[PDB]
DNA sequence: AACACCCTTTCTGGATTTATTT
DNA sequence: GGTGTTGCTCCAGAAAGGGTGTT
RNA sequence: GUGAACGGUGGAGCAACACCGCGUGUUCCCCGCAUACGCGGGG
C-alpha cells in the first residue's frame, strides 16, 4: 500500500530552523563583525548526496518540510474532520489520558509500565486510528511510514528514482524578506482628537517621557527593557513549485486505507509548517496515485470503493471505551 | 568627530532666534547649570564664551532643532532632551487642549577630504557685517570678495579645530554671489541690525560630508546648512 | 560495582525506609535499575507521577522499585548529582573543563558513574551503565548516552595542538557545541580544510557523538589542564541526611 | 559460506548510538516474515533465533552468532536533525469548553505534564554499509530482499535503501568478529578494540534486564 | 472564510524594498562597470516559479505588496472607521497599553515565558477583534491570514493560473522616475487579486471583516503619500466563491451583517484592559 | 474516609562559539 | 559630488507540601 | 524481535521617512592679541 501525492503551493512555505544567523542590508549572510547586523531566520535545509553525471556524488543542499510536520498534519486533518465529528455524534467524552495520547502519542496518562499481551497487542493494531498510530503506555508500534516533503528539484535526484525529469526546476528557490514594527504612540500627531486614550494627551507625553528617559539611562550607561520597534528579516520558499509526497502503510485493512483517503480528500483545508497570519503553506494537490494508479480527478479521489465502504462500516461502533483501554489498561 | 541633531515637533513652526530666547526663558527658574550649558555660558557670569559655540539652534519646520557638535555637544544634547521635552509638553498643555510632543535624533558623522576640482555649496541666511570695517570692505567688489573669502575659509577651520579634527590646510574657496541682501536685528525692536547674505553660493576643492556652519552668530541658527543632502541632492 | 543503584549501599551508607513492602513469589526486575527483586527483597511499588516524563527509559513493566532506587529517586539526589562520576572511594565534580579533562584525559582506574545533566534537573543516575573499563566510558548526558574513548580525545588534542605550532593566536580546525545541538556541530572549518591532510579530516569526521562533545569541552582558546574534581560526598551525604 | 554484505541507501539514516550487528536486522526481517504468515498474535522471541548463521560456542555455554556489526563508508559531512514535541492548547481549550475533554486543571504548563515542550536533537549520517558473516547466501539474500528501511526513526521516512550486494569472499578475508563477544570467548578472537563493558551480546539488544559482562568494540 | 477580493490601481504603487541598487542615466541596471552610477530605490518583488520556454519551469519577478503592510491596513482601518467610534461613544476609554496592544499586537518588547489559562484563550479567540488579530503578553494565536497583492500577471499563472485564463496582461508593469532620487513604480491602471482567508470564524467576525472592506476605499496602499502614490478602488468581492459585490457596496450575506450590528453594540473596554494586561 | 487531583515554593554549578540555502 | 533608524523577544524541571473533592 | 518502539519549531509585528523653499535694515554691550596705530569674535 504505497500512496504518492503531488503537491503544488501557491503561497511561500515557511518552515523554521534553529539557530542564530544574521544579514545585512545586502544580501551577505553572516558577515564578519564590523558591520550592521540584522537577525534572520531560515527556512529548514537539510544535505543530500546527488550523483551528477561526473559521478562526483557531491553534497549539496536541499530544502525539505521534516516528515515529523507531515505525519503530525495528517494525525491532526484525522482526528479533526473524521473522529472528532463521529465521537461527538454518539455524545462520548474524552478523559485528559485518552485525549494525550490519541492527539499526540504521550506516555503520561499511565507513566509506569504498562504490560500488554499478544493477543491484546493484535487487537489494538487491528483498529483503524490505533493501528495507524502508535505510542501511549504501550509505546505500539505504528503502520505508517511518512515521508518527508521533497520539491522536484534536480538536487533531489537521489530520492526520487525516475519519471520526473520533465516540469523540473534548478537553481535558487528561497528568499529573504524584510519586517518592520511601528510604535503606534509615537503615530500620534499633534493634531491629536484622540479621546480614546484614558489620560487624553497626557498619557502619550508620558509614554513619550519614559522613552527618552530610558533612552538617557542606557546612553549614559553605555559611555533588558526593549521598546516596540523592530527590524528583521526571514527567509522563505517561493510559491508555484510542485512537490513529491509519499506514504507507506504496512499490510493495512481496508477501514485503514480508507481513514488515510478520507483525510485526503479533506485535505486542502489546511496548511503546511509554519507563518499562520501571512497565509503561508497554501497548496492544492493535481495527482494521487495508488500502488501507480491515478485515483485523483478534479473532485475528490474517484476509486477504492472497497476501502471507503470499510471505513464507512468501520466508522459506526468508533466509542471511547477502546480509547480510554489503549490509554489505560 | 560627529554631531548630534534633535528635531522636537511642537505642531507649530518658531523661529531657532525666538526657540533660544523661549527656551532661555522656560527653564530660567529652575536648573540653571544645564541652561548655561545649552546657552554656552561663561561659568560664572551670564555672559557667553567667545569660542565656537558647541550647542547652537537650528531650524525645523514643525518646531527648532538643537545641534551638538563634538563629544561634549552631544552629551549636554543627550542630557538636556528629557528636560525640554518635560517643559514643552507642560507649557503646550496649560494653555489650551494639548498637543503631543515627538522628538527625533541623529548622529551624523564629520569628514572632509581635498579634491582637484571645484565644488559648489549654497549657503542660506549667513551673517557676514559686524562692524564698520566690514561695510567698508562689502562697498566694492574687489575688497570684498577676499574679505567673504577668508571668512568662509577661516569659519571652516574653526570648526574643525573645535570639534577636533585636522582639516588640509591647502585649500581655495571661492564666492559665485548672493541672491539677496537683507539685515538680522538681534533683539526685537531694536534699531542695531546686522548686514546678512541669501542663497550665497561658495566654492572648494574639497569635499565635506557633515554640518558645516560658516559666518557671525552661529548659535542663533544663521549660516549652517548640511552638506550631506547637498552633496548628491535627491 | 555492578548496577547503578550499588552506589547506594557502597559509596554512601544508606538503608532501607522500613515502610516498604516484602517481596513474595518469583522474582521480577526492578523497573528502573534492571536488578532482580528475589524473594524476601524490600521494594516500593511504582507510583511516578503525572509529571514522570521518562516512561521510554524505564527497563520493564514490572511496576515494583527496589529500596534503592526509592533512594536514587529524592530531590537531593537529583539536584546534587548533576555533573559528578562516581567511584568506590567517592563522589567527585567534572562540573569545570580542568575537571572535563581530568576524566577524558588520564581517567581514575576503577568502576565508576559518570553522569552530566542537560536541564533544571533530571533522572540520570539509574539509567545510566557503569563502566567496567577504562579505555571505554559510558557517560549519559541528559537523554544521550554517550561512549567516549580517551585515546582518541588524547588523539584529537593532540592533532589540534600540531595545527596551531607556529600562529600567534589559536584557530580550531573543527567547530564542536557544547549543547551538542547545532547543525554544523563536528563540520570542517575553513582554516582547517587547509591545515589538515585528508587523512585527518576523515579521522574527524569519523567520531562517535561522546567524543565531539567531550572536544567541545577541550579544544578552545585556552586549553585546560587535568586537575581532580572536587570532593562533593559529605555534601551530598549531610543533604540527604 | 564465508561472505560479505554491503547495503546502498539513497537517504541519510539515524547514526546508531551503539553497535548495529547483522543477525539483529535479521532477527527483526525473520520476525516480519513470522508476522506475516501466522498472524500479528505470535511470540517474537519463537522465531527470531532461527537464522541461516553459524554459532560460535564459547566455553561454559555464552553462544553468540558468527555475524559482525555493520561499519560505514562516509559520504557526506556530520549533520544534526532536530526534532520537537508539543501539544495544542488552543484546541484542547475549545474542547474543554466544548465538554468533549474532561479537563478540570486551569492553565496548561510547559514544564511537564502532558502540555510538555520538548526539543531533542540526534545526528544523521550517509554511508555504505558493510558486514562480515558466515552462512548460506540464498537463505541470506531473500530475508535482506525483505528489507526497506535501515536504522532508527523508521516511521519518519530515514534510511531508504537504494540495493544490496551479497558475495562470497576468503576465510581470512571476512572478520566476524568485531562484535559483541561474550568474556570467555576465545583470546585469539579479542582484538584491541574489544573493552570490557556491560552490554547484550544477543537477542533484542535494547532489554536491559539481559545485559552481561562483555568485550565490545567501539562504534 | 476563503474571501478573494479584485481591486484596480489609480495611481502609481510604491513599496520600498531594503538594499542598494544602481542605474545608469535610465539606460541600464547594475552595470558590471562602475561608470555613470546613480542610485535607485525599488518596490517590492516577489519570485515565482513560472513556465516560460514552453516546457520548461524558471524563477521570474513578480512586482507585489507585503502581506504585512495589508494586514496592518485592515486593522488600522477596521479600528479606526468601526471600533473606535463605537467604543469612544457611551464613554469606554482605553488605557495606553490597551491602545498599543490593540494597534502593534504587544505593547512591549519582552513577552513573558508564562502560559494562559484555558478559559482566557476560549473568551479571547471568540471576541470579534482579538479573535481576529492575536498577540498580546503571552502571544494569543488569531484567526485571520492575509496574503499579498498580486497582479493578475501572465508570470503568476501557476498561483491563479485556473480562476483566470483571460484578462491576464502581459510585459513590464514598471516606470522609472527621476524625482535625483530615482525610484521605480508600478504603474496605474492594473488589477491586482488579493486573499484573505479565517479558519472556524463566528458571524460577528465575518461580518467585522466586511464593514472594514465597505471603508477600506479611501485609504491608501504603501507608497508615499506626500507623491498621493497607492489610491485604489475596489469592485468584484467574492465571499466563499459566490459574488457579493455591487457598485454601492456589498449588498449580499446579511447574517453577517446582523450579527456584527448585535457584536459592536455591546463592546466594551473590560476584555481590553483583560487581554492587555501583561502577569509577569 | 481515603486516595485522587490542583496550586505554590525550591534547589542545584560554568563559561565559548562556525558558516556549501536569490 | 548622500545618510541616519532598526541591529529580537520568550522556552522546552520534577519533587514536596498543603489544600481540597469525589465517593 | 534494526540500543528498536512513541514525539508539530511554533505563536505576534506597516520600510518610508527625516534632513532643502519661507520674518528682521545700522553702531550697542562684552573677550583676547596687543599695548592702543588697530586687528581678530562672542551676543
Ligand atoms: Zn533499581
Amino acid at each position: 500500500m504505497q500512496i504518492e501525492v503531488t503537491v503544488r503551493n501557491i503561497t511561500p512555505i515557511f518552515s523554521a530552523a534553529p539557530g542564530s544567523n544574521y544579514i545585512t542590508i545586502d544580501g551577505t549572510i553572516n558577515p564578519p563583525p564590523g558591520v550592521s547586523r540584522f537577525p534572520l531566520v531560515r527556512t529548514r535545509m537539510m544535505y543530500v548526496a546527488a550523483d551528477v553525471g561526473d559521478g562526483v556524488i557531491k553534497s549539496v543542499p536541499l530544502q525539505i518540510v521534516p516528515g515529523n510536520t507531515m505525519r503530525s498534519l495528517l494525525r491532526r486533518t484525522m482526528l479533526k474532520h473524521v473522529i472528532e465529528p463521529a465521537l461527538v455524534e454518539k455524545g462520548n467524552k474524552l478523559s485528559i489520558g485518552a485525549y494525550a495520547t490519541a492527539y499526540s502519542g504521550n506516555a503520561t496518562g499511565n507513566p509506569d509500565g504498562v504490560p500488554s499481551s499478544f493477543d491484546e497487542i493484535a487487537t489494538m493494531r487491528a483498529h483503524p486510528f490505533i493501528g495507524l498510530f502508535g505510542g501511549g503506555p504501550r509505546m505500539l508500534e505504528g503502520r505508517l511510514m511518512v515521508d518527508s516533503l521533497y520539491p522536484i528539484h534536480t538536487n533531489a535526484e537521489r530520492i526520487l528514482g525516475a519519471g520526473y525529469e520533465n516540469e523540473m526546476m534548478s537553481g535558487p528557490i528561497t528568499q529573504v524578506v524584510w519586517a518592520r514594527r511601528m510604535d503606534p504612540i509615537l503615530n500620534l500627531g499633534s493634531s491629536e482628537d484622540v479621546e480614546v486614550i484614558n489620560g487624553g494627551a497626557v498619557a502619550a507625553n508620558g509614554w513619550i517621557q519614559d522613552l527618552l528617559a530610558n533612552s538617557k539611562a542606557a546612553a549614559s550607561k553605555k559611555k533588558n527593557g526593549r521598546g516596540l520597534k523592530a527590524f528583521n528579516a526571514h527567509e522563505v520558499v517561493i510559491p508555484g513549485l510542485k512537490w513529491v509526497w509519499r506514504i507507506s502503510l504496512d499490510r493495512p485493512t481496508d477501514a485503514q486505507v480508507g481513514l488515510v483517503l478520507l483525510a485526503l480528500n479533506k485535505m486542502t483545508n489546511e496548511r503546511i509548517a509554519g507563518g499562520h497570519s501571512k497565509d503561508y503553506g497554501r497548496f492544492v494537490i493535481d495527482g494521487v496515485s495508488l500502488n501507480g494508479e491515478q485515483v485523483w480527478s478534479q473532485s475528490g479521489i474517484t476509486g477504492g470503493e472497497q476501502y471507503f465502504d470499510a471505513v464507512a462500516e468501520a466508522i459506526d461502533g468508533l466509542s471511547s471505551k477502546e480509547f480510554e483501554q489503549f490509554a489505560q489498561s | 568627530m560627529f554631531v548630534k541633531q534633535v528635531f522636537f515637533d511642537l505642531g507649530a513652526r518658531i523661529h531657532a532666534d525666538e526657540a533660544r530666547a523661549l527656551v532661555a526663558k522656560l527653564l530660567d527658574d529652575t536648573q540653571p547649570g544645564l541652561v548655561s550649558a545649552l546657552m554656552n555660558y561663561m561659568p560664572a557670569s551670564k555672559t557667553s564664551k567667545t569660542e565656537f559655540p558647541l550647542v547652537q539652534f537650528s531650524n525645523f519646520n514643525q518646531g527648532f532643532a538643537l545641534l551638538g557638535f563634538g563629544e561634549v555637544g552631544a552629551q549636554i544634547l543627550s542630557d538636556a532632551t528629557p528636560i525640554i521635552h518635560d517643559a514643552m509638553a507642560k507649557l503646550f498643555a496649560s494653555r489650551g487642549q494639548g498637543v503631543v510632543v515627538q522628538v527625533s535624533s541623529r548622529d551624523v558623522p564629520l569628514s572632509c577630504e581635498k579634491r582637484p576640482y571645484g565644488l559648489q555649496y549654497t549657503v542660506a541666511k549667513m551673517v557676514v557685517q559686524k562692524k564698520h570695517e566690514h561695510r567698508e570692505r562689502l562697498a566694492n567688489p574687489e575688497t570684498g570678495k577676499v574679505f567673504l573669502e577668508g571668512l568662509f575659509l577661516r569659519s571652516l577651520e574653526r570648526q574643525a579645530a573645535a570639534v577636533g579634527m585636522v582639516l588640509p590646510r591647502d585649500l581655495v574657496v571661492s564666492f559665485k554671489g548672493a541672491e539677496r541682501v537683507s539685515s538680522v536685528k538681534l533683539r526685537p525692536d531694536s534699531t542695531l541690525a546686522h548686514g546678512s547674505l541669501r542663497h550665497a553660493v561658495f566654492e572648494v576643492n574639497a569635499r565635506l560630508g557633515g554640518l558645516w556652519s560658516v559666518g557671525f552668530l552661529l548659535s542663533k541658527g544663521f549660516g549652517h546648512i548640511n552638506t550631506d543632502l547637498q552633496l548628491g541632492q535627491g | 560495582m555492578r548496577y547503578p543503584s550499588d552506589i547506594v549501599d557502597q559509596v554512601l551508607k544508606a538503608g532501607p525506609d522500613k515502610g516498604l513492602l516484602t517481596w513474595e513469589g518469583v522474582d521480577a526486575a526492578c523497573s528502573h535499575c534492571s536488578r532482580p527483586i528475589q524473594n524476601g527483597d524490600l521494594y516500593s511499588p511504582s507510583s511516578v507521577g503525572a509529571f514522570f516524563s521518562d516512561t521510554r527509559d524505564l527497563a520493564s513493566t514490572s511496576r515494583s522499585i527496589c529500596w534503592r532506587c526509592v533512594v536514587l529517586r529524592k530531590k537531593p539526589m537529583l539536584y546534587g548529582l548533576s555533573a559528578a562520576v562516581v567511584t568506590q572511594d567517592g563522589i567527585y565534580s567534572i562540573s569545570k573543563d580542568v575537571n572535563k579533562a581530568w576524566l577524558f584525559t588520564t581517567p581514575p582506574p576503577a568502576p565508576f558513574l559518570v553522569v552530566h545533566s542537560s536541564s533544571t534537573m533530571q533522572h540520570l543516575s539509574w539509567r545510566t551503565p557503569v563502566t567496567l573499563d577504562n579505555r571505554r566510558i559510558h557517560v549519559r548526558y541528559g537523554p544521550n548516552l554517550f561512549i567516549v574513548r580517551p585515546e582518541v580525545v588524547r588523539k584529537a588534542l593532540s592533532i589540534a595542538d600540531r595545527v596551531n605550532e607556529g600562529q600567534k593566536k589559536w584557530v580550531t580546525p573543527v567547530y564542536f557545541d557544547r549543547k551538542a545541538a547545532a547543525m554544523g556541530h563536528g563540520l570542517i572549518t575553513r582554516a582547517g580544510a587547509e591545515m589538515l591532510t585528508q587523512e585527518e579530516q576523515e579521522f574527524f569526521q569519523s567520531v562517535t557523538p561522546g567524543e565531539r562533545w567531550a572536544l567541545s569541552y577541550l579544544m578552545h582558546s585556552k586549553r585546560p589542564e587535568p586537575e581532580v574534581g572536587e570532593c562533593i560526598t559529605e555534601k551530598v551525604m549531610t543533604s540527604l541526611n | 559460506v564465508n561472505l560479505k554484505v554491503t547495503i546502498d541507501l539513497s537517504n541519510p539514516m539515524m547514526e546508531p548510538g551503539d553497535l548495529l550487528h547483522l543477525d539483529a536486522l535479521l532477527g527483526a526481517l525473520r520476525v516480519s516474515r513470522a508476522r506475516a504468515e501466522h498472524g500479528d498474535a505470535i511470540n517474537p522471541r519463537d522465531y527470531h533465533y532461527d537464522l541461516p548463521l553459524e554459532r560460535y560456542q564459547a566455553p561454559s555455554g555464552d553462544w553468540v552468532f558468527k555475524a559482525s556489526a555493520f561499519k560505514l563508508k562516509r559520504q557526506l559531512p556530520n549533520q544534526m536533525w532536530m526534532q520537537t514535541g508539543r501539544l495544542s492548547i488552543v484546541e484542547a481549550a475549545r474542547h474543554r469548553q466544548s465538554g468533549y475533554l474532561q479537563l478540570r486543571a486551569g492553565k496548561p504548563n510547559p514544564a511537564g505534564g502532558p502540555f510538555k515542550t520538548s526539543i531533542y536533537h540526534r545526528p544523521i549520517v550517509q554511508a555504505e554499509l558493510t558486514a562480515f558473516c558466515v552462512g548460506d547466501q540464498q537463505g541470506i539474500e531473500a530475508l535482506l530482499s525483505e528489507c526497506r528501511q535501515i536504522g532508527g526513526k523508521r516511521g519518519v521516512g530515514f534510511g531508504q535503501v537504494a540495493g544490496f550486494k551479497v558475495e562470497p569472499v576468503a576465510e581470512t578475508d571476512c572478520p566476524w568478529s568485531w562484535r559483541a563477544l561474550p568474556a570467555d570467548a576465545d583470546p585469539r578472537l579479542v582484538t584491541s578494540e574489544h573493552a570490557r563493558c556491560i552490554a547484550a551480546i544477543r537477542g533484542p539488544y535494547w532489554d536491559r534486564t539481559l545485559h552481561v559482562e562483555a568485550l565490545a568494540p567501539t562504534p
